[PDB]
């Protein structure tokens, strides 16, 4: 302020500063493959 | 420089840093002001461009820019450092190597940016509300910052015009002292007083007529100084004087006009203030000038230019004053010519390699 | 060379893990329980045996500040500055002892007692001696000995007593049928300062005997009592406030409670 | 800085059935108000009298300080000394618009220096060509009996003066009236720029 | 050492201890205030980059870092030993040898800490709030810490300044005096005094723009000097003087100035005070100058240069003064060749062994 | 530093019934006849004389002493010189939160130089803008009688020459007013910085 100073303001608000967390959680998929499927195909599924 | 990121930050990186704000009225009112500090800046500015050098890249100093020659441009570089401690070189490069362009630039308009790492990154050149930003993150690094000596500041130097501003003005206003009290100043060689028969009584227009053209014709001026000067009843001539009629402040002018030679190293004997013998004869004097003074800040601005335009060529090169063929050192020439050219015992080549020549 | 008077120095410091840190608070990380392994059937399921369950002591690493105001033939900084760290060194040796929560470090003393043989985590353990008023007037020492061997043989490699001297006072008080002094005989020995074979700390802020107070404790404090702190001192000089006192103004900041509640043992005096 | 006054005293806030028993007219006469026309008239020129000569108040009327240029960047002095509640540092324009101002200004009461001092370090700037006008009442006391009682007799020492002598006729007490005003008149030894 | 651990656990291990603190006050009033505190830093301090060395390392030191040279880098040494007695030069070390980067810290921000054993175990860069903490619990101990000697303290020096504070204030008063004489005083060259015919009497506005005018036009100026002046009844004409003129602490201003540069041991010739004639000739005072307060200053330095740069050698290396082609101590080299050259009992090359020459 | 007192005297604390006997008792006309009232009205200009020359206050009324900055750095000389008991030492603020104080400080009492002078060197600093403000009872005693009885002489033989001749009216005495009040007067010979 410019003349608020001589009035009030005898300190200057402060920042009130936040924290935002990031929880971090876990995106997993755990598809079901046959041992059958997976000796039969000529096509690689475990890497498909 | 592991400590240089700590004082930045408290500066403000990206931000110019101004230093001093009185900078430009120091050099109108103790530059252009009076004659001593503009005198003595004057003698050593022409002294340090006057010495030679010793490397090319000599040949972008004596042809630095057109109408700017080589002593020139030293007046110009010297000069603003000892008037605000601080010396400021552009490089103006078309050509990749050895830039054809110097220019003094003036360190009023001048700022520094102190950058990341506290060593500048930006350097402001603000000419009314114009700025221009020059770029320090580079290789080249286009203009040499020459600082003189300041213990406080990190960013500028001293200006010894700013140590002796207390004495500039004592000397400015000492000598405007003298000029306004012979330009104000009331004295009367006399007074005739007229009382009267009463306390008071003023004399009638007819009367004093009278009294001027008796004052005019036979008693001012040379050729009427003494006529005897009849005063009948009520008149009265009451002459005054003037008690302090030399010497108006006169030692504290003398005394302040040693003080302002003091700062900038020049001795009193070569600007002509007047004083007691200190030097003796100007073999001295003009050997202590070009010791103290001059060559120490002509091998502290020469080592600047030996690496900032090094920086532009690729082997790096010295560039050092001659101190030989200037011709204030011949006493310091003679007297080691003369040890040992009479040194007799040792041989001819074994002394033309201490006197610095080619042997035979 | 202005005197002042000598206080007590020993201070519980050089027993307690002294421990450096530089954040707000010191975390010490604790697990309350076993594993509870055990033996394993040929025929069983035999799963998930048990877990410890850790607990965070926090140490609040509080501040101690004391300001002094001013107001050639001895020197008032450096002399004012040999008593305001001896001030400090001696002021958070009541902390250390018996502090409270509130804004100082809460000592080993006010974490809710609890009788050893029903001994659990929360707490710390004590061992009665007798009467109310006193050692106990059959057996001296007995108190005594049974809080060493009532600890655990870990903790006991590198342990210590801490008493006042006026407890110490009564320890050594103590004689045999005859008036023998069980501790250091004769009447030109001295402090033997080996007591059961461990040290003596005479800290000063420990309480005396009295009807229900701990005058006795004993421990390795360097698992037991964590001292987290910053190692300097604040030294603000300063020229400004009043000009008739200069108001130095100094400062270190300092916490502390138990890391570990099975190194300390204390001696209640009480039935 | 012309200093002129709101309002003047109200009259009938002055002494004067106390300056008649002062001079010592009569007790029971049926008339007993012959005077009080002219009573009255050597009060007022006795009050203002000491109010000159001591830059004191005494009856607490209203001021306007109507002044241009700031004596001091930020200080402002007044002159009439025993001040209580500035009311409005009301900031007039150029021509016309006259707009009061909180504007961040104190008062530092003082019987020597009654100060205006600012808070801003800068007190309200004054648009050029434009007066700063200053209410503030200013004196020791509404009534007569909230004065120094020195001061209040030293006009009854002067007022009964000018009853008594009506033209400049001349006529060494321990405390004169010279003497009780000399306490309240301003010591001042500065003739410097600042 | 023994005491030195007893010495530390009184001021307090691991914590910061500051010492002086107007140091960063008598900077701005007794470096940048006065022209002869200012002077005789700068005296010295180029006096002692100007003397050549004798040791590899010397090429660290011809050029430590960017934008501050060799002479740069002493004059920046020693214009913090003369000003707050200690000189602090940090290293930075991407090699493990002769570290390539040399800094000179300033003293204002640097901080001591004893540490436990007393001799120093951290050393505090604190600016603004922010700190750096240097560690000294290695080897290579990345500051040299020169001191001046303190006989009272155990960790920093005396600063000469320090022991000329009360002359600094002197002269800077002293000279601000005169300055604010010169700005605040009202002298008249007169005073008409008009009483009246009561003792007390104004002059109306009319009479008084007669009063200017015939002032003004008639009697000021230096045109106007000594006008007869009549004086009719009422008007009086007092003159007034001035009785102080001249010399307002003008001595006690000059021995001031004397004891400043007594302090940092110039001679009063070099920086040029007025004075009684101690030296003769400059071929003394030059001479005392290099051997009482530059070589003894730069001895000192450089054999702590010696040691904390051989630190981070493996062999130890000798760096002193060069003490020979330094133009001051000509006087000192012609007494002695011209002694053992006319010395001609002993044979040609017993005298270049004393000279100081490469045999033959 | 305004210095208001808080309360003025009663009235009935003055000796106007000792004051009729110093004006005619023992030698005189009789009794004779003086408004009584009159009588009170010459002693509070008498008292206030000399309470203004020797910077005393004879009667122990209440003051307040409001003032911004302290003037050293802890000792606080109070001018109304015997003093007792300060009330409060209570310390608004710039808006008037008025936070008293009651440790640090330790009156130390003087006919001489009455101070306030803090313990060590920390005197209660001031609120920017939040005047300080001292509340202390200063004088003597509560009646008339527990003055110094030649300071009451001062009172005596000043408040019967007001009565005796009212304007200002020429007319040496050993042991005068003057010489009475001397002993009273406060010698300073201070013009300094401190």
């Amino acid at each position: 302020g410019w003349a608020s100073e001589t009035a009030a303001l005898s300190e200057t608000a402060t920042p009130q500063i936040d924290r935002i967390t990031i929880p971090l959680h876990e995106l997993a998929a755990m598809p079901k493959a046959s041992q059958r499927l997976l000796d039969d195909s000529a096509f690689d599924i475990e890497t498909w | 420089s592991v400590t240089g990121r700590i004082v930045a930050m408290a500066s403000g990186a990206g931000r110019p840093v101004w230093g001093p704000r009185d900078t430009v009225s120091l050099m109108r009112t103790g530059f252009a002001g009076n004659p001593v500090g503009f005198r003595s800046v004057k003698l050593i500015a022409e002294a340090t461009a006057a010495v030679p050098l010793i490397c090319p890249v000599l040949d972008l100093l004596r042809r630095p820019n057109a109408g700017q020659g080589r002593a020139e441009l030293f007046e110009a570089l010297i000069g603003q450092i000892l008037l605000s401690g601080n010396g400021y070189l552009e490089a103006v490069c078309p050509e990749p190597g050895v830039p054809r362009e110097l220019h003094v630039l003036r360190s009023d308009r001048m700022a520094v940016v102190p950058g990341a790492d506290g060593w500048p990154v930006g350097y402001d050149y603000t000419v009314g509300g114009r700025k221009h930003r020059f770029d320090m993150t580079g290789h080249p690094d286009p203009i040499c910052h020459i600082k003189s000596f300041h213990p406080t500041d990190d960013h500028y130097g001293l200006s010894p015009m700013q140590a002796a501003a207390v004495a500039l003005d004592v000397h400015n206003a000492a000598s405007a002292w003298s000029k306004a009290l012979l330009d104000n100043a009331a004295r009367p060689s006399g007074a005739i007083i007229y009382k009267g028969a009463d306390g008071q009584g003023v004399l009638a227009p007819e009367q004093y007529e009278r009294l001027i053209f008796e004052m005019e014709t036979h008693h001012q001026g040379a050729r009427n100084a003494g006529r005897p000067m009849l005063l009948e009843g009520g008149l009265d001539w009451k002459p005054m004087g003037f008690s302090p009629s030399d010497m108006e402040f006169h030692e504290t002018k003398a005394a302040a006009a040693r003080e302002i030679a003091l700062a900038f190293g020049v001795p009193p004997m070569l600007i002509g203030i007047p004083g007691d013998a200190t030097y003796a004869n100007y073999a001295e004097a003009n050997r202590a000038f070009y010791r103290l003074t001059v060559l120490p800040l002509l091998t502290r601005v020469s080592a600047a230019l030996a690496w900032w335009l090094s920086g532009y060529l690729g082997a790096q090169i010295e560039l050092k004053p001659d101190l030989d063929q200037v011709p204030a050192l011949a006493v310091e020439r003679d007297q080691l010519w003369a040890r040992i050219g009479a040194a007799g015992f040792l041989s001819n080549s074994e002394k033309r390699v201490l006197l610095g020549l080619p042997p035979t | 060379t202005i005197r002042g008077v000598l206080r007590s120095t020993a201070s519980l410091r050089q027993i307690a893990s002294v421990v450096n840190v530089e954040a707000t608070s010191f975390d010490v990380l604790v697990d309350k329980t076993d594993m509870g392994s055990g033996w394993a059937s040929e025929t069983a399921a035999l799963s998930e045996t048990a877990t410890p369950q850790i607990d965070r002591i926090t140490i609040p690493l509080h501040e101690l500040a004391a300001m002094p105001k001013a107001s050639s033939a001895f020197d008032i900084e450096t002399w004012l500055a040999n008593r305001i760290a001896d001030k400090f060194a001696r002021a958070e040796a009541a902390a250390f002892i018996s502090g409270d929560g509130v804004d100082k470090p809460t000592g080993f003393l006010t974490k809710t007692k609890v009788a050893n043989g029903a001994w659990a985590w929360g707490s710390l353990g004590y061992v009665a001696t007798g009467a109310a008023g006193d050692f106990a007037a059959v057996n001296a020492s007995d108190a005594v000995v049974d809080l060493v061997y009532a600890l655990g043989a870990e903790y006991r490699a590198n342990a210590s007593f801490v008493m006042n001297s006026k407890t110490a006072g009564a320890v050594r008080k103590m004689k045999d049928a005859d008036g023998r002094f069980l501790w250091a005989d004769s009447l030109a020995a001295g402090e033997p300062a080996r007591l059961m074979g461990y040290p003596v700390l005479i800290a000063e802020d420990m309480p005396d005997i009295a009807a229900n107070a701990y005058a006795i404790a004993f421990g390795d404090f360097g698992n037991g009592y964590t001292i987290a702190e910053r190692p300097d001192l604040r030294v603000l000089r300063d020229p400004f406030s009043a000009k008739p006192h200069v108001l130095f103004y100094a400062s270190k900041r300092v916490g502390g409670d138990v890391s570990d509640f099975a190194a300390i043992k204390l001696l209640k005096f009480a039935a | 800085m012309m200093l002129n006054e709101v309002t003047a005293v109200p009259g009938t806030a002055l002494p004067v059935a106390e300056f008649r028993d002062h001079l010592r007219l009569g007790t029971g006469f049926a008339d007993l108000g012959a005077e009080d026309a002219a009573l009255l008239s050597y009060l007022r020129a006795a009050i203002a009298a000491i109010e000159g000569r001591t830059a004191k108040a005494l009856i607490s009327r209203g001021f306007r300080l109507a002044l241009t240029a700031w004596r001091w960047g930020d200080m402002q002095t007044l002159p009439i000394a025993p001040v209580a509640t500035v009311t409005a540092l009301r900031l007039v324009d150029a021509a016309g618009v006259e707009t009061p101002v909180a504007a961040g200004w104190r008062l530092v009461p003082d019987m020597a220096r009654p100060r205006i001092e600012a808070l801003g370090a800068m007190l309200p700037m004054i648009p050029t060509g434009g007066r700063v006008e200053i209410d503030f009442t200013a004196g020791f006391g509404a009534s007569w009996s909230a004065l120094p009682v020195d001061l209040a007799q030293a006009v009854f020492l002067l007022a009964a003066q000018y009853y008594e002598l009506r033209h400049d006729g001349a006529a060494a007490m321990p405390f004169g009236v010279m003497a009780l005003i000399e306490r309240w008149r301003t010591v001042r030894v500065l003739g410097g720029r600042p």
